[PDB]
């Protein structure tokens, strides 16, 4: 529905700005925009969606040895699994349990 | 008493290349706090009068993003909690302005960028054609 | 011995007469003991007055201006003018700096809070020119308008050249004045093709 | 919280000599520096955009804040 | 040290996803078009079909970054719905307030 | 019943700091911000990574100045710069709090690759705004 | 480092404090630019966006030109990838359509 | 008619920052900069002014030998500009070869 004039300018448009040249369907044109952005899994949300969590609780357990950092919590789970020692609730050795 | 007897002043050294043009620097400010903006802006106006710059401000419309979330922890759908981010605006226009100028007000006003504050500056340059397009080479 | 005692706010040592940019040269946090104001903030209880200013979060939560005090704005500025260059005198109104310059590139800087400095907005630049600041026949007019399509504004006879494919604002500027550079010698250039208009 | 007479007297004389160093640091005359001038000072020093204007930092007289 | 196994499978799916997108989005390419030959294309889809199950991006999930709760995230902030309300209810998230009007 | 960040009357006797003693609706009524950055402005990015520092720095420093903290951190971010402002107690001797200086702000600089600094504020006991 | 230990001296105040952290690298420099540091190995734009020259080992015509025209056509708009990258994934598809060679014979399709 | 563009100006990156420093002057009546300005922490003697600042010598000490022990933990970079001052120190030699 363009005129050889319309079609012969829009078509060296293209060539100017970097467009399309050759006629393609809307099929084809996905290999554009597939070439044109960076793929979902390449992007900084999506690869460094979650903070390490190795560092952090690597980082504040060697603190923690160290005497520099008090971690509340651990010293609470510290001091119940030292009652349960003498309750008789330890934890058994791994392989030679109850069952057999 | 104790007063240094002279100062070391930094070298600023004339270069021997022209200095950009600006027509226009549109200095956005976004913040949460609108007594926070006006405050600034009082700074900004007032250093821009004391270094001979033409400052004009204008007030943006503000927006309000609000978004709905479950009170509850489990079940209850029918109630709802409910939080709002306001950003508040203030656009600085400076007009005629020299590269070094610029420079200097830019940076004197970013460093003081208080804490909470973003700033979007929209800098126009004036330029001349290039040289291929005086004539057609046709 | 007997535990450290504090010792009295140094407040009380400053004159009324002081070079206060001298307290506070920078930015920074809400000091008490260093600030000479019996500045209080809080909402008062009932049949009560607002916190004083020691121990009080509401205070230190605020971003205070008192290193830009109007004395010390302007002795900064006074410090700065070695730095400015005059406008030329010449470019006294806009139509005059339409004469001389027609081009005018529009870029824009991002300045946000965190360890990263880098925005991908920043890339962008924007070439705008008025087509009658361009030496165009009519021929060279008509076939620019028509390659450019939207971008040209017939009300403000504007060409705008947004270009952000290069990683870099220099390269999108460079770009863009390319673009001019052959949308120009395009345009006059004459195919045979255009006589079947 | 009881404030004794003698308390209030000595928040008095804070008063006075704080508004001295408020109008040193705006470059204002002490001797004319009125109230409404100093709210304008902490205003400008010490932005609050608390809708609450009960909870924003206040500089008055003792007389009208005890 | 991540909150559970389930975090910990999502871990590895985003780092295997990254791994392989320039090889998927080349593959996809072939396929995505009508211009190369069918059988070429039949190839293509053999050849992203083979690899590793856990390269596909829509396996992952955007689960909370504290909690791991797989619905009720906020996507600007990547925290769960009681997550993020016990942070902005504490006045530790700049700028977020109750919206009344 | 509401129960969000809400210090529940007792027989009153239970001091609370002015920031306990106000409910969520007040957050922009009455209290401020306990932190202030630029990622949840509109237009802005980065508000994810902002929120995991603050929460990782008030942990970091609760553990760091055991018993020492008297009230919540203000957290300050200005350009590169990370201000965090703490009250602390006046119980711990000057010499442990000058080494607890210096080794959070090293530690914290290399850890989040930016200028940090710490601002201690001591007051002689908790501020008590109310008893509830 | 004898010469700089005489001339040491603790920071006088916090103009002196952030000229220090400017001079290490630490603080950003002023007025902020978005790209300070960054350079795409001095990549000039037409580098970027003309990638024809990087096309010439395959066909001149045929369906393969076509999809490689639209693929370098989508690299050249992306502002992303690197110069480099974006050869490499031209080269990718060099080797890619080497090995398919017998299969485009047999659609009557000439590779190289 | 010709408009004569003034010469532009350059300065070093702290120039600004040294020309708004010599306009401050001492403040009497602080204690140096580098103590803490509080009445509690800052220094009340000769003695004091040197043990306090060894004591944050010493924290910044062990934190630089925790970085050093424990490169892993600051290996992250998430600065732009990269700064290199921040990032670990490595101090064993890498090369294992026997040779020149
Ligand atoms: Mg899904
Ligand atoms: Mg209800």
């Amino acid at each position: 529905s363009l005129s050889e004039y319309a079609f012969r300018m829009s078509r060296l448009s293209a060539r100017l700005f970097g467009e399309v040249t050759r006629p393609t369907n809307s099929k084809s044109m996905k290999v554009v925009k597939l070439f044109s952005e960076l793929p979902l899994a390449k992007k900084k949300e999506t690869y460094d969606w979650y903070p390490n969590h190795h560092t952090y609780a690597e980082l504040m357990q060697t603190l923690r040895f160290l005497g520099l950092y008090r971690d509340e919590h651990q010293d609470f789970m510290d001091e119940q699994k030292r009652l349960k020692k003498l309750r008789g609730k330890e934890k058994p050795k791994k392989g030679e349990g109850k069952r057999a | 008493v104790d007063v240094p007897k002279d100062l070391t002043k930094p070298v600023v050294t004339i270069s021997d290349e022209p200095d950009i043009l600006y027509k226009r620097l549109s200095v956005l400010v976004k913040g949460h706090d609108k007594a926070v903006l006006d405050s600034y802006e009082y700074f900004a106006v007032l250093a821009a009068k004391e270094l001979g710059i033409s400052i004009k401000v204008h007030e943006p419309p503000r927006k309000i993003e609000r978004f709905t979330l479950l009170q509850s922890v489990h079940i209850y759908k029918k109630h709802r909690v409910q939080y709002e981010m306001r950003t508040l605006y203030r656009c600085l226009e400076l007009e005629h302005l020299t590269g070094s100028t610029a420079d200097v007000y830019l940076e004197y006003i970013q460093r003081n960028l208080p804490e909470g504050v973003a700033m979007e500056v929209t800098k126009t340059q004036l330029e001349q054609l290039p040289e291929h397009i005086k004539e057609p080479i046709w | 011995p007997p535990r450290r005692k504090a010792l009295p706010p140094r407040t009380e040592k400053m004159a009324v007469d002081q070079d206060w940019p001298s307290v506070y040269p920078v930015a920074a946090p809400f000091k008490p003991s260093a600030v000479p104001l019996p500045v209080r903030m809080g909402y008062p209880v009932k049949k009560g007055v607002p916190m004083a200013k020691e121990g009080n979060l509401e205070l230190l939560k605020i971003p205070n201006f008192l290193h830009l005090t109007p004395v010390a704005i302007k002795k900064h500025c006074e410090a700065l003018k070695d730095f400015c260059t005059e406008w030329p005198a010449a470019l006294d109104s806009d139509e005059k700096c339409e004469k001389h310059f027609p081009i005018e590139i529009d870029s824009t800087d991002y300045v946000s809070s965190g360890p990263s400095v880098r925005n991908p907005r920043a890339r962008v630049v924007v070439l705008r020119v008025k087509l009658s600041s361009l030496n165009l026949d009519d021929h060279a007019k008509k076939k620019l308008i028509k390659l450019v399509g939207e971008r040209y504004c017939k009300t403000t006879d504007v060409l705008t050249i947004k270009t952000d494919r290069c990683p870099l604002r220099r390269q999108n500027y460079d770009y863009a004045v390319y673009l001019l550079t052959v949308l120009y010698h395009e345009s006059w250039n004459t195919e045979e093709w255009e006589k079947s208009k | 919280e009881t404030y004794t007479e003698d308390f209030i007297k000595k928040q008095i004389e804070e008063f006075n000599i704080g508004k001295r160093h408020l109008a040193n640091m705006m470059g204002e005359d002490p001797e004319t520096f009125t109230q409404e001038d100093i709210d304008r000072a902490i205003a400008y020093l010490f932005p609050s955009g608390l809708f609450e204007k009960r909870a924003r930092p206040v500089m008055k007289h003792p007389e009208q804040i005890f | 040290h991540y909150v559970d196994w389930r975090m910990w499978r999502d871990v590895k799916r985003r780092k295997m996803a990254y791994e392989y997108a320039d090889e998927r989005l080349r593959i996809n390419s072939l396929r995505k078009n009508t211009i190369l030959p069918k059988i070429l294309q039949d190839v293509a889809d053999e050849e992203i079909a083979a690899l590793p199950r856990d390269s596909c991006p829509v396996r992952i999930r955007n689960r909370c970054v504290m909690t791991s709760r797989p619905r009720g995230v906020k996507r600007r902030w990547r925290l769960s719905r009681i997550v993020f309300r016990h942070l902005a209810d504490h006045g530790q998230l700049s700028g977020i307030q109750r919206a009344t009007w | 019943k509401n129960r969000a960040a809400r210090v529940r009357v007792s027989k009153g006797d239970k001091p609370v700091t002015y920031e306990e003693a106000h409910a969520p609706h007040y957050i922009a009524h009455r209290k401020g911000w306990l932190s202030l950055h630029t990622g949840n402005l509109d237009g802005e990015d980065h508000a994810a990574e902002r929120t995991v520092e603050d929460v990782f720095l008030r942990k970091f420093m609760w553990g760091t100045f055991p018993g020492c903290l008297a009230d919540q951190l203000v957290l300050k971010r200005r350009g590169n710069q990370l201000e965090i402002c703490a009250v602390v107690l006046r119980q711990l001797s000057p010499h442990k709090y000058y080494f607890l200086v210096g080794y959070s702000e090293t530690l914290l600089s290399y850890f989040y690759k930016c200028p940090v600094r710490l601002h201690l504020q001591t007051v002689p006991s908790k501020v008590v705004y109310k008893y509830l | 480092k004898q010469l700089a230990t005489v001339n040491e001296q603790p920071l006088q105040n916090g103009f002196e404090e952030l000229i220090q952290w400017t001079k290490e690298g630490k603080l950003w420099e002023f007025p902020i630019n978005n790209e300070a540091g960054f350079d795409d190995d001095g990549s000039e734009f037409h580098e970027h966006i003309f990638l024809e020259k990087h096309l010439e080992s395959f066909p001149k015509q045929g369906p393969i030109r076509h999809f490689m025209e639209l693929v370098t056509c989508g690299l050249s708009k992306n502002p992303y990838l690197s110069v480099k990258q974006k050869v490499e994934h031209i080269e990718w598809f060099r080797n890619y359509f080497n090995e398919k060679k017998d299969i485009l014979k047999e659609s009557n399709i000439q590779f190289n | 008619e010709e408009v004569v563009i003034p010469k532009k100006k350059t300065w070093d990156k702290v120039a600004v920052l040294q020309a708004l420093a010599s306009t401050v002057n001492r403040d009497t009546t602080a204690v140096p900069y580098v103590f803490q300005d509080d009445p509690y922490l800052m220094p009340a003697s000769s003695l004091e002014s040197r043990s306090f600042l060894l004591a944050k010598k010493s924290g910044e000490n062990v934190a630089k030998f925790i970085i050093n022990s424990y490169p892993k933990y600051f290996q992250k970079d998430i600065a732009e500009p990269h700064i290199p001052c921040l990032m670990p120190e490595y101090f064993e030699p890498q090369i294992k070869d026997i040779s020149e």
